[PDB]
RNA sequence: UUUGCUCCACACAAUAUAGAUGGAUACGAAUAAGGCGUCCUUGUGGCGUCGCUGAACCAUAGCAGGCUAGCAACGGUGCACUUGGCGGAAAGGCCUUGGGUGCUUGCUGGCGAAUUGCAAUGUCAUUUUGCGUGGGGAUAAAUCAUUUGUAUACGACUUAGA
RNA sequence: GCAGUCAAGCGUUAUAGCGACAUUGCUUUUUGAUUCGAUGUCGGCUCUUCCUAUCAUACCGAAGCAGAAUUCGGUAA
RNA sequence: AGAACUGGCGAUGCGGGAUGAACCGAACGUAGAGUUAAGGUGCCGGAAUACACGCUCAUCAGACACCACAAAAGGUGUUAGUUCAUCUAGACAGCCGGACGGUGGCCAUGGAAGUCGGAAUCCGCUAAGGAGUGUGUAACAACUCACCGGCCGAAUGAACUA
RNA sequence: GGCCAGCAUCAGUUUUGGUGGCAGGAUAAAUCCAUAGGAAUGUAGCUUGCCUCGGUAAGUAUUAUAGCCUGUG
């Protein structure tokens, strides 16, 4: 319902929500995914490592930079599998594919934004408990990837200011619910519980 | 099988305060304070009296009922490392090169230093775990002392220190150096 | 599909100077009453001499549980077809009815033995009248004494692609 | 961590086919050695069955009617 | 304070005289009293007061309120309508706020355009009265 | 799966059935109609050569042993079930290891044998200690100390692991023979003994303390009364 | 290369094509646990309350929203200025001081609407490599050709020359 | 390979018939003595990569492995 | 491999099995509407991330042709069954105690005492105790278990089948 | 009168809802009521052991200050 609609890739899994985002863009939605290394593969570490070292297995033979191309950014490995179940050489899959951006840690001007969540795709509800899974970063930085902890600090730093509104937010909202229950016994708020509101 | 429910007990002494959240468990007794995460197995805590905790398991199976035995196990070793402590003796031996073992300070790390193990020029160095002490025995010949509020802290430190002095290359039925767990108890001695 | 039980009434035809031959009865689960009568003459092909052309169905009736909304406990006796022969197995189903107790023993069958609806031979359901006749453990354990038990970790269907809030699974 | 060729699991045609034509060859080999081979060729009630008394005691009077039954 | 404390995490218990919630079926949206347990996801129900009829359901197809009475094990309708009526299972549940929440969506699906008007006209008399006070404070 | 795995030995001698507690049943209601005097002796840590000096001792009774569980169901639980009048006092009086003697001696001769019978034998757990014991520092000995070295032989060298690990005492291997750094007390006189104080004596061959027979009750065939004896149940 | 180049306000003008048509409405973490409120001896603290979806919240009446008369209150909100602070991951955004200038549906009134003919998206939202008006702001370089050889098949590269 | 033996199973109420693991005889006898018909396709030079079923190099385990040396085995291209 | 008979194909497009000479549906004028077959309904991709009961975690599972590798072999993975047994005059584990006497049985050996070997392998007392299950000694000693008992108190073991 | 449409009443085919009257079965089985028996996953009451002023641990007790099951109507 939203012009843009920003998911927080934590908790999720990777297969599921690539499906439905992959879904929503063809439907013709504008998508932004961020915090991609905290994103899960169902299934353990060495398993999932092993998956990807079998990737960097295939490459052309006569020369490496025709073969398969082996992005090790979360969010890049995420990009595959949603460009594996987007029909991507056609005018229609390319037009889909740019309704969609991918972000390490949340970026502006999105650290302001909004952000959701898609149920169908979250670990919590999906993998039964005591069930093994990967963590997306900890995955590419085994593989290749280098901007793990420069990602950990602005996502610090982030979360710090991010904390200091919230707070801010709290009081005022407190100040708020205060002032609208002193007008909860007037005829006004009679009629209004009468009707609903 | 699945069944409904499995629980078991954990006993608290007197002077022992055990505190839970969210699988975070801090033992606190006299000689000290302990921490354990126990957030890696799915388990529910429930306090009937100061004196027993009851850990249960709901609608469980075979893995899950045993983690839960082994939950009982670490919080039972907690209780009494915080009680009583951990104390392992062990004895370092040779037949030719006498072993030098020391206690070195390099950049306040608390190492201890072996030297003259089978003649080897070499310096080994076996840093101490936060937490246990060392102690060289007195009136005990070639006796080295680990003593500590973890077992596990102990015990790893000990077996580091017994696999440091690996023998290469030789028969072991002929060449006996090394240094060998040799007793495993409490500190304290009461009774 | 949804099972019924139903009481099925043969016999042979009526020869010459061998008139009102026996009345055999047996006690069937099925969905409908052709798969009925097909189990029926199945059976009676089986165990005695008597074929379908040679036969007839004196009566079929539906038997509906007698307290289909009390507890109860059912052992069921079956046995299944196998390459060295017949296979006894009892099983022990804590269900409200008898067709509620065939229908979860056959979707066992089916999950743990592989087997199938004309592979599996019902050969008695009974009520257990005493709980210390009860002797499967997962049965017993629902038995006890003011028996309660929660439900961790409960996940909510969710009826919307996109939700706005972290989801919570308490109960 | 070096990873080993994965062998495929992708179907063959020509595969499925002559292991088609392979079974096919294998059941009229079994179903004449059936034929062929010279060879010679009941459980009652489960011990857990709780009634175990009651269906002996049914199957008794049964065996004692029906002795009669036939002789008069 | 050399007690030891650890924390409950309070859970809904399946158990006789729990209180449900029907959520799909013939008898969505109506209470229903747990009269015996059949096994780990089957439950018995009896929901005599709201019409419900006495059945066999599944777990999956009722939420666990927090409301629980007193009632023996097996107890027919009878009973369980005694029960019901003497323990007051009906007031205590409408005067929980989920119920309010409820009664709250329903009166909003019913309402009228000329009531959603009469709902804007007095919500802007109660937003300048609020803004008011609390530009005070 | 994930079982543990029973231990398989191919030995001689099989596992007694029910056949031989009810051999033990029958004798004993045999012998209670035979004799006239049933004495409870309680008979915990005995040695086989003492027992078998013992019934050798008493020629022409009966001295049974076996399960007490199945002593006194021969000898009747409870008033209703009892074999004789008044045996429950009897069979109630029993406990741990216990013996039952049958015999037809006068009381007072039955009493001044069990009062004068002792014996020496090993000092037991949980029992208070004989004498002190300290093995000497050097060469360990096979009795520690309690004849000459001299007269001794040294202890074997393949009784060093066990004194080492299960004794937990400090024991080095030089030229073939155990030696200790400094002398090693074992025991103080006058303490409470464990099973490792216990063991080391008994290896080293000690044998202070004293076994005695303790003496229950009797129960008199014609008289039908039980009377208490409290002999060595000091 | 018949005053070229670039922004600042005001007119006219055309323009808004992977698909505006009330608002993308910002803690973090856990899920065999949490959010909010309150109190103390500030904790892995006590007490209360909430979930069981955003079916929400905020906004939303006025010729696509006109022209006027008041009442109550000192609130809400648009715009041009103005004071201060913060924000570098792609900051280009967030908060805030003061006066000015409009509206206010918080409440009560008075005028206007019609014929787009019984529907026809019935056109309504930022930017403008176009012009005219004008007050200010600044007066380069590259390539060919010649030349060097740290370069070179040719292109290229690397040097030098008012 | 051929011929035979045993029996955990399989089969049966007719000790018929199949039959794992084992085992015997011939080939092959005792004192470490004393080249026999490829009937139709082969090998180089230069140079790259791949497999592991590992010869060497790295790290391990076992062995009458004292040391030295060696044998068997494991991970490993 | 050789006979008898019957189907499909060549001369034949269409839907499905990703792709295809014999596989599953169905045979064909040009169109509209409806319903289906076979095959399917996370996304590519039209259609339930439907409902319900169970099972499974693989250091390259599986989503397959039902043939082979395949010995229905191996596994201290997991689940459900079958038949035998033990059991409050005491279930499995654990700890402790007993584990004897003739006798160091005969022969043999430098030595050989249950435990280097060859043949017997008995009798007594027992609750039970092998002319000994292993470690160990030059031989002894010592430990152990075969077996019995004490404490503990409720189910447990074995062999098969899926 | 040529082009493109909107609504109403019909006809042919079809798709998707709401609502009414009947009939069969064990003339549904149930629920409910009445009645006679019964037992425990034993309700009230009583006894003992000793337990934080009575909350329990084990015996008795078949409806009592809860209930349940079966047969019959
Ligand atoms: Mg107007
Ligand atoms: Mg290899
Ligand atoms: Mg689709
Ligand atoms: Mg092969
Ligand atoms: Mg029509």
């Amino acid at each position: 319902v939203e012009p843009v609609v920003v998911i927080d890739g934590k908790g999720h899994l990777v297969g599921r929500l690539a499906s439905v985002v992959a879904k929503q863009l063809l439907n013709g939605q504008k998508i932004v995914v961020v915090r991609a290394e905290e994103l899960n593969i169902s299934g353990e570490f060495f398993r999932n490592k092993l998956k990807y070292h079998d990737f960097l297995r295939k490459a052309t033979a006569f020369n490496k930079t025709r073969g398969p191309f082996h992005f090790r950014a979360p969010s890049r490995i995420f990009y595959k599998a949603l460009r594996g179940m987007v029909s991507h050489k056609t005018a229609r899959g390319k037009a889909a594919l740019e309704r969609l951006k991918v972000f390490e840690g949340i970026p502006p001007p999105y650290d302001k934004k909004k952000r959701v969540v898609v149920p169908q795709a979250l670990r919590v509800l999906r993998l039964k408990p005591g069930r093994k899974y990967t963590t997306l970063g900890k995955l590419s930085t085994s593989v290749g990837w280098k901007y793990e902890d420069v990602v950990a600090k602005l996502e610090a730093k982030r979360k710090v200011s991010s904390a200091e509104y919230y707070a801010k937010k709290r009081a005022f909202t407190k100040k708020v619910a205060s002032a609208n229950a002193t007008a909860a016994e007037s005829d006004v708020a009679k009629q209004l519980a009468a009707l609903g509101y | 099988m699945k069944y409904i429910q499995t629980e078991q007990q954990i006993e608290v002494p007197e002077g022992v305060t055990v505190s839970i959240k969210s699988r975070i468990v801090k033992v606190v007794g006299p000689r000290g304070t302990l921490t354990k995460n126990l957030k890696h197995i799915d388990v529910t805590f429930t306090k009937v009296n100061n004196q027993l905790i009851k850990v249960a398991v709901h609608n469980g199976g075979r893995k899950h009922v045993a983690a839960l035995r082994t939950v009982k196990s670490l919080v039972d070793n907690m209780i009494t490392g915080v009680t009583k402590g951990y104390k392992y003796k062990m004895r370092y031996v040779y037949a030719h090169f006498p072993i030098n073992v020391n206690i070195v300070e390099k950049d306040g790390a608390k190492f201890i230093e072996v030297r003259n193990f089978l003649g080897d020029k070499k310096i080994r160095n076996v840093p101490v775990r936060d937490g246990v002490t060392i102690e060289f025995s007195t009136n005990v010949k070639d006796e080295i002392v680990l003593s500590g509020n973890s077992v596990e802290d102990v015990s790893q430190n000990a077996a580091d220190l017994q696999q440091i002095c690996r023998v290469r290359n030789k028969d072991i039925r002929k060449f006996l150096d090394g240094i060998y767990v040799s007793h495993k108890g409490f500190i304290t001695e009461d009774l | 599909a949804h099972f019924k039980e139903y009481q099925v009434i043969g016999r042979r035809l009526p020869t010459e100077s061998v008139p009102e031959p026996k009345l055999f009865r047996m006690r069937i689960f099925a969905s409908n009453e052709v798969i009925a009568k097909s189990r029926y003459w199945y059976f009676l092909q089986k165990l005695h001499k008597v074929k379908k052309a040679s036969g007839e169905i004196v009566s079929i009736n539906q038997i509906n549980e007698a307290h289909p909304t009390k507890v109860k406990n059912f052992g069921v006796w079956v046995r299944y077809d196998s390459r060295s022969g017949t296979h006894n197995m009892y099983k022990e189903i804590r269900d409200v009815s008898r067709v509620a107790a065939v229908e979860t023993l056959y979707q066992d069958m089916a999950a743990r033995h592989r087997a199938r609806f004309r592979s599996i031979h019902i050969l008695k359901v009974a009520e257990i009248e005493k709980t210390a006749d009860v002797k499967r453990q997962y049965v017993k354990q629902f038995l006890t004494k003011d028996l309660k038990f929660p439900l961790p970790h409960r996940v909510q269907k969710s009826t919307k692609t996109f939700s706005y809030k972290r989801p919570s699974t308490f109960y | 961590m070096r990873v080993r060729k994965r062998q495929s699991r992708r179907t063959s045609t020509k595969l499925k086919e002559g292991i088609k034509k392979k079974a096919s060859a294998h059941r009229k080999k079994e179903k004449k050695m059936a034929k062929k081979d010279v060879t010679w060729r009941d459980p009652g009630i489960p011990s857990n069955f709780p009634y175990k008394a009651k269906i002996l005691e049914e199957i008794e009077a049964k065996k004692m009617k029906d002795l009669e039954e036939r002789e008069l | 304070s050399t007690d030891s404390i650890v924390k409950a995490s309070n859970w809904r218990l399946v158990e006789v005289g729990r209180v449900v919630l029907i959520k799909k079926g013939q008898s969505a949206g109506k209470l229903a009293a747990i009269v015996e347990i059949i096994d780990q996801k089957k439950v018995l129900i009896d929901g005599p007061k709201a019409g419900v009829p006495r059945q066999a359901i599944n777990l999956g197809q009722v939420v666990l309120t927090p409301l629980t009475f007193a009632l023996p094990r097996g107890a027919r309708t009878a009973t369980v309508s005694k029960k019901w009526a003497a323990a007051a299972v009906c007031e205590k549940w409408a005067a929980s706020s989920w119920a309010k929440k409820i009664a709250q969506r329903e009166r909003r699906a019913a309402l009228t355009d000329f009531e959603r008007f009469q709902v804007m006209v007095l919500r802007k008399q109660k937003r300048y009265t609020v803004k008011k006070a609390l530009a005070k404070a | 799966r994930s079982k543990r795995s029973k231990l398989v030995t191919l030995a001689q001698t099989d596992k007694k059935g029910r056949e031989n507690k009810e051999r033990i049943f029958d004798e004993v209601r045999e012998a209670l109609d035979t004799y006239r005097y049933v004495w409870v002796l309680h008979l915990d840590d005995v040695r086989t050569p003492v027992l078998q000096e013992i019934r050798t001792s008493w020629a022409g009774s009966k001295l049974i042993m076996g399960k007490r569980k199945v002593l006194q169901k021969a000898l009747g639980e409870k008033r209703e079930e009892e074999y004789k009048e008044n045996l429950y006092q009897l069979s109630k009086l029993c406990s741990g290891v216990t013996g039952l003697l049958f015999t037809d001696e006068d009381v007072n001769t039955v009493k001044e044998y069990f009062k004068s019978y002792v014996r020496s034998d090993y000092s037991r757990p949980n029992t208070k200690a004989p004498l002190t014991f300290t093995i000497p520092e050097g060469i360990v000995y096979s009795r520690g100390g309690q004849i000459p070295a001299e007269e001794d032989v040294p202890m074997i060298h393949s009784l060093e692991p066990t004194m080492r690990n299960k004794f937990e005492i400090p024991t080095k291997i030089k030229a073939g023979k155990i030696t200790i750094d400094s002398p090693y007390l074992v025991c103080t006189e006058g303490e409470k003994l464990d099973v490792r104080q216990a063991l080391i004596l008994k290896q080293f061959g000690i044998a202070a303390s004293e076994f005695k027979v303790k003496v229950s009750a009797y129960y008199d065939n014609d008289s039908s009364t039980v009377e208490s004896t409290n002999i060595n149940m000091e």
